[PDB]
């Protein structure tokens, strides 16, 4: 699975 | 919508919601923390070839 890199 | 450059496993499925359009699942990681929990499309959950592997062996 992929997955999405956290705000910053 | 930037991706993590790297490969992850599903522990669990935790929640499901609708952002702009699109299903997202709430995942916890193997090997992660609660902390690191993600909103993901099924997109990058499964891919094409998982779902025909899972179709052709059923």
């Amino acid at each position: 699975a992929r997955k999405s890199a956290p705000t910053t | 919508p930037k991706l993590d450059e790297g490969f992850y496993e599903i522990e669990a499925i935790r929640r499901k919601r609708v952002r702009k359009g699109k299903v997202q699942y709430l995942i916890k990681w193997r090997g992660w923390p609660e902390t690191a929990n993600t909103w993901e499309p099924l997109e990058n959950l499964q891919s094409i070839a998982d779902v025909i592997d899972a179709f052709e062996g059923s």
